[PDB]
RNA sequence: UGGAGAGUUUGAUCCUGGCUCAGGGUGAACGCUGGCGGCGUGCCUAAGACAUGCAAGUCGUGCGGGCCGCGGGAUUUUACUCCGUGGUCAGCGGCGGACGGGUGAGUAACGCGUGGGUGACCUACCCGGAAGAGGGGGACAACCCGGGGAAACUCGGGCUAAUCCCCCAUGUGGACCCGCCCCUUGGGGUGUGUCCAAAGGGCUUUGCCCGCUUCCGGAUGGGCCCGCGUCCCAUCAGCUAGUUGGUGGGGUAAUGGCCCACCAAGGCGACGACGGGUAGCCGGUCUGAGAGGAUGGCCGGCCACAGGGGCACUGAGACACGGGCCCCACUCCUACGGGAGGCAGCAGUUAGGAAUCUUCCGCAAUGGGCGCAAGCCUGACGGAGCGACGCCGCUUGGAGGAAGAAGCCCUUCGGGGUGUAAACUCCUGAACCCGGGACGAAACCCCCGACGAGGGGACUGACGGUACCGGGGUAAUAGCGCCGGCCAACUCCGUGCCAGCAGCCGCGGUAAUACGGAGGGCGCGAGCGUUACCCGGAUUCACUGGGCGUAAAGGGCGUGUAGGCGGCCUGGGGCGUCCCAUGUGAAAGA
């Protein structure tokens, strides 16, 4: 399930920082900051022409390896946009970007999509006020994220939400931070995210 | 004879019954006459019964007895209703 | 509507029974070109009232015979005894065509 | 290992026989009057189409000769019966032709 | 809203051309691996053989009895007998066993699909309307008495009831001959003549209920006919005696050579008859930009079959899977004379096979049969079981954490890597424990009202103490494939044309990024690979969309048969073609 193991490990080998530890793959070591080369012994070797392949792979590793997820699971959405009404490469992002257990992320309740995915699967979180445990759940517009009142007194929601007490928050997303809750207010466009990826190329990937 | 009745679509643990018109020798979930109403057992939509009442009255009028079961429902949506 | 069709009586050799070729043509279902093609009836006639080259209509009918479907509507010309020449020549032409 | 209703065949026999019965006697009603139209009688030949006539109706009420294949056995007979009867003279007693 | 190409013929090139790979799919199976759940799905082979159990009954409100009981009567003598009632057993009689369920053998065909015909027809039960049910007679089982057989069963004799059979009556009406009228295939109407009805049962017994009869109609379900469409071989070219037509009969609900007698000599074929091979067909499914290809499992529709072959009987309906008769093969019983049987119903067994489940629970729901009803029956069904077989969701943790432990791998001997990975600190808390706990089920039924409408009440859950809710609570599973090019991922040993690899091109002869191993890396993840098959790429059968001077490909040349194709002008017809409206295109699926 999701991926397993080593994560600020693939911070490298794509070759440019992902957060996936949330708080230190941020902080003068994501490796990025010390070894910002791919993994294994031949690391810091002489790179070769990469091909028109490995780069639409690579692209697409990189975009899925960020939002934690199954290549399978990735896969589906990615079909399951392009058919739907409008441009494919946005829809993709805007319905991975509709993921609990991002928008939970996104919205600051945790620190990574990987501990922001743990929350989910333990009930600690509820969209409109009815708990949920699916990662998969579709965050639609008008949704209210809560934290599950139940669970406001651990020691990592506290800590977690007096972090964002001053932080700003997403163009599409409201946040409350006393009563812990958060809006869905609508699907981002591409250029609200600054995401580190030419999603054109993930397109071209699953054309061949 | 020819029989309102239900007819059983949905999945399991997932009821869902067609008021339909139908000889009654065909199977439960085989061909019909006509599609007449729904019912969901379990009224988990605000919308769980729903009979076109016009049409009941006209195959009971050519004859067509309900199953007792189906006729409870046409009831519920006053097919037998008068005045 | 009982079928109607129009065809030419190629023979009256039987009693009371007409042999009619009914043509037909159509846009070849895969290539386009309008291709033709043609069926013999034989159609039912009581008072041996039609003969070889009469062109006729025929009329979808109640069984007379196995074989005897259809009834000889009315009459559209006489003569035509060409189009009687064209299906004799194709049938000898079936003989020079053996071993 | 007994299907009870294997008594479904027993009766089976019983209205096998009582039909067969029947019938065999319409039949050889039917044929004994033809004979005496095909041999110019009057009165007794129209009085046992009448009886024959009757015998069908009366089958035709159950399930031996149902329907109006009785019909059929009562136009055949009337039919070659009158027919036979104008093949020489005399069409007396009002029996069961109309006038 | 839709189209990607690559490797490989040469020392090198362009081209032709095949092979091959990347994609999607499957009722799969096989290998290594395998935690949870939901919804699906699971003999593709021998339509081989089958043990055992269940799979179609029901009605006492149609009728008369047997056997086991209880109770009450006539007598004041208890032997004999009348009545009432409870089991139970078949029998007569009715409705259902033609539905539901299974399989694809056969079938290249009006089997299917689609659109129509029926003036050529049928339809039990249900609905609506019109009109009826008056008399009499009869039998056969059960039961009783014999006889034959080992058995299965069977023959005879006697008694008896009914909604069983028959006769007479009334004829609203209907049938048939004939005549006439309308209408046009046998459609509707009318007139003399003939012919044809019925059953009773229950009570909340004079007024209702369940039934009966005849007729017109309605609804539903079917039969039959026709137009078009429906695979491969022409190394199958000629086929045909019920053959093609007629007249008359038979037969059916009905047309028809469907069948028969007799007369005529026809009918079919390159637009592919006849013959051979293969095959159930469709809605749809997979694939493709599309056109197309392939396919028809599961679900729905039609068809056909029920060990193999005929056949008919009953009946509204069958030529009937769990009805009948005969022949065949097979299995059992056998006193050798004769019998019994038919999972391609659900399970299960066995055999074949690379391979396919439980001899489970429940009629609680839906649906079907019978019943006035209560109910009885239902392996249809609704559920649980098994199998990563498929799809979907979820888990094996989360946040910290060294200029970086050890171990192993490289190393130019400084160093590099596995690697924030672990160890270790905090945090959450799959599993598991306790508590509570469903919807699915309100009808038939009773009461009120009027057995109507409406209102009121009662019973009932297989799944199941499952789902879901609340409380407690443990850091708790990872494998498989690949790393020469195509194609994403590289170093070191071992090995020395050996052992071995290999989808194609090709690797191995002492430094092998290709073999075997280790480290590392890439790709997926409760899966990953493999093999088989289908579409793709393959414009490589080219309709969209190809070609033939030398690449495979112009017939050795003519003549002209059928067939294809046709100059300029005008007019008619409107068959092709085009437009509008309308009907059809079921459901599911997309």
């Amino acid at each position: 399930g999701r991926y397993i193991g080593p994560v600020c490990r693939l911070c490298r080998r794509e070759g440019v920082k992902l957060y996936l530890k949330g708080e230190r793959c941020y902080s003068p070591k994501c490796a990025m900051e010390r070894r910002p080369y791919p993994p294994g012994q031949h690391g810091q070797k002489r790179a070769r022409r990469p091909s028109d392949y490995a780069v639409r792979l690579r692209e697409k590793q990189k975009l899925r390896r960020i939002y934690g997820i199954s290549e399978r699971q990735f896969r589906n959405l990615f079909e399951e946009a392009s058919k739907k009404k409008g441009v494919t490469g946005s829809v993709f992002l805007g319905l991975l970007e509709s993921r609990l257990d991002n928008v939970v992320y996104r919205l600051g309740f945790a620190v990574s999509r990987r501990q922001a995915r743990q929350l989910v699967r333990h009930g600690h979180i509820t969209v409109n006020g009815r708990r949920v445990d699916l990662p998969s759940y579709r965050v639609r517009p008008g949704d209210e994220i809560a934290v599950a009142e139940k669970s406001r007194n651990l020691e990592l929601i506290r800590q977690n939400l007096e972090a964002m007490k001053g932080r700003k928050v997403g163009p599409w997303l409201s946040l409350d931070v006393e009563g812990m809750k958060g809006k869905f207010l609508r699907l981002p466009d591409r250029e609200d995210l600054a995401l580190p990826v030419n999603e054109q190329l993930v397109i071209e990937f699953y054309s061949r | 004879m020819v029989k309102i009745r239900l007819a059983r679509f949905g999945s399991k643990h997932n009821p869902h019954y067609r008021i339909v018109v139908t000889d009654a020798r065909r199977k439960r979930d085989g061909k019909y006459i006509e599609k007449i109403g729904y019912y969901d057992p379990r009224k988990t939509t605000p919308d769980w019964l729903k009979v076109d009442v016009e049409r009941a009255r006209y195959w009971l009028s050519v004859g067509a007895q309900p199953t007792d079961t189906a006729r409870r429902l046409l009831r519920q949506a006053g097919v037998f209703r008068q005045e | 509507p009982k079928k109607v069709l129009t065809g030419v009586v190629v023979s009256d050799k039987m009693q009371k029974t007409v042999t009619v070729l009914v043509e037909r043509q159509f846009p070849h279902p895969l290539y386009g070109k309008v291709i033709k093609r043609s069926k013999k009836y034989l159609a039912h006639d009581p008072e041996e009232k039609y003969k070889l080259g009469d062109v006729v209509e025929i009329i979808e009918s109640r069984p007379i015979s196995k074989r005897k479907r259809f009834r000889v509507l009315r009459l559209v010309e006489s003569g035509r005894m060409d189009l009687v020449e064209k299906y004799l020549i194709r049938r000898q032409n079936y003989e020079s065509l053996s071993k | 290992r007994n299907l009870s209703a294997l008594k479904r065949h027993r009766q089976s026999l019983k209205r096998r026989l009582r039909n067969k019965a029947k019938k065999s006697a319409i039949k050889t009603l039917s044929k004994k009057a033809i004979q005496l139209a095909q041999e110019g009688k009057a009165e007794e030949a129209l009085k046992i189409m009448r009886k024959a006539e009757s015998l069908i109706d009366k089958a035709a009420k159950g399930s031996t000769l149902h329907k109006n294949a009785a019909a059929r056995r009562k136009s055949r007979l009337m039919r070659k019966v009158r027919q036979l009867l104008e093949a020489a003279g005399a069409p007396l007693i009002g029996g069961g032709l109309s006038a």
